[PDB]
């Protein structure tokens, strides 16, 4: 609940930062709006690329260090360590 | 393409409708892509006769759990 709420707020903030900055470059805006043009399942599949270090997800690092901390506790609970 | 820009992102979907997508995306992204190597230890522990000769069997070698 908290993770999606923080991610949903960030996805609206990162949409506003493009919708009030689209007149700098139309072509760059057309490339930054592919996230919002993509289907909702694909959006959350690409926003969940915190793992490894390819790091194509535009999610902030402070939200990144929340799932990355929950996932360690989940494996501590599961005994995988 | 105006509609293409305006399909509702996840920030417009209801909270539960996005939690239900997170539950199924997190799986494939992290849980399904998580690797841990226990095969060489499980088989090593399953082929060990655990104190069987000390155990009062007074008979032939009992088959190990792997057997």
């Amino acid at each position: 609940d908290d993770f999606v709420a923080k991610l949903q707020d960030n996805q609206r903030f990162r949409y506003n930062e493009v919708m009030q900055a689209l007149n700098m470059s139309a072509a760059l805006t057309a490339r930054k709006t592919k996230e919002f043009r993509s289907p909702p399942q694909e959006q959350i599949n690409m926003l969940l690329n915190f793992k490894d270090d390819k790091s194509e997800c535009p999610c902030p690092e402070e939200i990144r260090d929340q799932l990355l901390d929950f996932h360690e506790d989940l494996m501590t609970h599961c005994g995988i360590e | 393409v105006v509609a293409c820009f305006r399909m509702a992102p996840l920030y417009n979907l209801p909270r539960h409708r996005a939690v239900n997508l997170f539950l199924q995306g997190y799986e494939k992204s992290w849980i399904e892509t998580e690797e841990h190597y226990f095969e060489d230890k499980l088989i090593e522990d399953l082929a060990k006769p655990g104190a069987e000769p000390p155990e009062e069997d007074e008979g032939t070698k009992r088959v190990d759990p792997l057997h």
